């Protein structure tokens, strides 16, 4: 049988894409909220795999696994809100998008089961693509300077808002892992995969030092 | 005009060098109207 | 240097369609491209290939 | 052999020649797409649509490899140069032609093929932590089209030993001598800009090394003849 | 490639090859000629009509051309020498094939060419006012031919660029080896002196030089086969 080559089953299953530290006291989170811009390639073996190909349509299931960093289970109510392209971030904790009603919210306590959504297709245009060989509309005229080349911005599939529900902060330190599974996956044209370490998240950058695939050989006659 | 589009392209023992001539003539729509005698030099 | 030269200093007006015919004579194991072109009366002679 | 003519153009090249149409699929104009009446974009036809030929390339025993980057390759030439910068939007598919002049007592071995959203990636040294991102000239070569630096990883991280998964024929000189790619529209978008987005880049990397005793010519001529297939322009002019 | 047979005679010619026709009209028998009953001139088709092959021409970079004339190259060989010495009347067809032997690393163009009463014109030392006229070696050259002094103005005054409106065929050392023309009996007269008029005069000239690198053969060979037509004769004998 051949249908664990399908582009589903290639990318079938829910990997750990962030993670989210929620702390009593620190630098990290000291406003009891964090937010997280939806990153496919949080997923360390994901990118290099999506890069297989050029352009890309899929669904996105998210589930979140929250508990304290001893993985303890607590008594706290939690806030993920969905915060769409085009829609301002919260900023503070007592930012009124957390009240936005058309940022979708879900409220589950660390009590509940894993909390899980579904993010249908988001960009504008027919498919993500992982290339763009180009720099960003409009055209032209100058434009301000080569920096933005290579980057695709229908990418942009949206953003999740995590906190404490409440005025006050926690009495407990949490961390939100959260998990990705793509669905209904379809995909065109092949490229040959990255051989060369990756250097930067939004370019495919490489070492000028660069180096073969394998070569565990002294002469082509020994094998 | 007449253009180098490439390189002139040789293996060894094939000169450098090659000539084109050129032949022309007109076609079946040619036609000329007014006679006129004008040469060069009659038997000096 | 052609007939059709010679015989248009017999007459004073002409008109029609032109054939200029090349013949490459080089050896056999010869190759490239020539680019002919062909400029229109009043257009300059292109500055590039 | 034969004579090849459309529009003013009239190039020679052999009918005994085996065409490769990228994707399976061949360049149509866009009456699936979006917005019709009213009203359609010019499309042209007679005029735009003609043998474009390049300024050759001379590859040598120490050649690495040259790329193009369409539609850039034509948005400085002719009138499609003319249609690509005075519209707002654009698309079109693209007949690629390439052609050695070699004798049979040289040698060597040319992959020619399409990748479509061809982004390269240059270096600042090995490594980081920043970046250079390469300049217009290295990213939109224009007709001249640039010159590999680092053909093994295609410029751009990813191996040249697997480019035949993309669109392309091998030119060997012992067999052939000419190589034809037919490429349709290749987007996420029916339409685009043509100035600031390439959709797809040639390639065309020596797998094999030129060789030849010395005494022959030290440069074998590549030849590229290119012609829109599909054309289509929206918006209005300067 | 094939064997041509007539006659004793046998030659090695291809059949890939295309013959041109002088002026459109192929030899023939003199029925028009009204001279008859009593009687009819003999006329040689079995025996006197074979492939006579001239002693060959070695062309090389500095030669200027030759030129034979008909029937003067063959009445000192065959039978038809003996035929056409030996009567009082004469006309005749030809069949004229002229054949290069070269390699592909050879190059050079032949015009092989007709040209009917061919009057030679040679020089005192520019100029008159008084005139030498050219001996009989340089007008009736036997089957040895002669070579031309200056090829430009055909020895005679006239631009060898325009031999081309005579019946001829350009043997380019690149496309061709082998030339064949036919010609007819052209003449005011419907019989004339075999010895003592020339019909036509054939002409081979270099219009693009040979050429090779050194170490090639330095000379190239130039082999004339001739054929009469239809032949036909009239008068006694000695």
């Amino acid at each position: 049988s051949t249908a664990e080559t399908t582009l589903d089953s290639f990318f079938s299953r829910a990997g750990l894409v962030g993670e989210i530290d929620l702390p009593l006291e620190g630098t990290t989170n000291p406003n009891g909220y964090a937010n997280w811009d939806i990153d496919i390639t949080g997923y360390a073996q994901m990118r290099r795999k999506v890069e297989l190909f050029t352009y890309m349509r899929f669904d996105a299931e998210f589930t979140f696994v929250a508990c304290t960093p001893t993985g303890e289970v607590v008594p706290q109510l939690l806030q993920y809100m969905f915060v769409p392209p085009g829609a301002p971030k919260p900023d503070s904790r007592e930012s009124l998008a957390w009240q936005t009603a058309t940022n979708p919210s879900v409220f589950v306590k660390l009590s509940d089961p894993p909390a899980q959504v579904s993010v249908p297709f988001m960009s504008p245009a027919s498919a993500y693509q992982w290339f763009y060989d180009g720099y960003p509309t409009f055209g032209e005229h100058k434009q301000e300077k080569d920096l933005e080349y290579g980057a695709c911005p229908n990418n942009m599939m949206g953003t999740f808002s995590v906190r404490t529900v409440g005025t006050s902060k926690s009495k407990y330190p949490l961390v939100v892992r959260i998990y990705m599974r793509m669905k209904h996956v379809r995909a065109w044209i092949p490229r040959p995969m990255r051989n060369q370490n990756y250097l930067f998240k939004a370019n495919p950058n490489y070492a000028g030092n660069s180096i073969k695939p394998t070569g565990a050989s002294r002469t082509a006659i020994t094998t | 005009s007449i253009w180098y589009q490439t390189n002139y392209v040789v293996p060894i023992g094939a000169p450098n060098t090659a000539y084109i001539i050129a032949l022309a003539a007109a076609q079946k729509n040619f036609t000329m109207q007014l006679c006129k005698d004008a040469s060069d030099i009659l038997q000096t | 240097s052609t007939l059709l030269g010679q015989l248009c200093g017999y007459y004073t007006q002409w008109s029609g369609s032109l054939e200029v015919t090349f013949m490459f004579t080089g050896s056999f194991m010869a190759t490239g491209k020539m680019l002919i072109a062909y400029t229109p009366p009043g257009g300059p002679l292109p500055k590039d290939r | 052999v034969a004579q090849l003519t459309i529009g003013n153009s009239t190039i020679t090249t052999q009918e005994a020649a085996n065409i490769i149409v990228g994707y399976g699929e061949w360049p149509s104009y866009c009456s699936d797409s979006d917005a019709t009446a009213v009203d359609k974009p010019t499309r042209p036809d007679v005029s735009v649509n003609r043998f474009y030929t390049l300024d050759t390339k001379l590859w040598e025993k120490s050649s690495k490899g040259w790329y193009w980057k369409f539609p850039d390759v034509l948005t400085e030439t002719g009138v499609f140069g003319q249609n690509a910068q005075f519209h707002y939007l654009y698309r079109s598919g693209f007949c690629i032609h390439v052609q050695c002049n070699a004798s049979k007592f040289h040698q060597g071995a040319l992959l020619v093929a399409v990748l479509p959203e061809y982004v390269i990636g240059t270096v600042a040294g090995g490594t980081g932590t920043e970046d250079s991102h390469p300049p217009y000239k290295q990213t939109q070569p224009g007709a001249d089209g640039f010159e590999l630096q680092h053909p093994y990883v295609l410029d751009a991280g990813i191996p040249i030993s697997q480019l035949t998964v993309c669109p392309h024929q091998w030119i060997n000189l012992r067999t052939n001598n000419c190589a034809t790619i037919i490429v349709p529209y290749i987007n996420a978008l029916p339409f685009d800009s043509a100035l600031n987005h390439c959709n797809f880049g040639l390639l065309v990397v020596p797998i094999s090394p030129l060789d030849y005793d010395q005494g022959a010519t030290p440069v074998i001529p590549i030849t590229i003849t290119l012609a829109p297939m599909c054309s289509e322009f929206a918006g209005l002019r300067q």
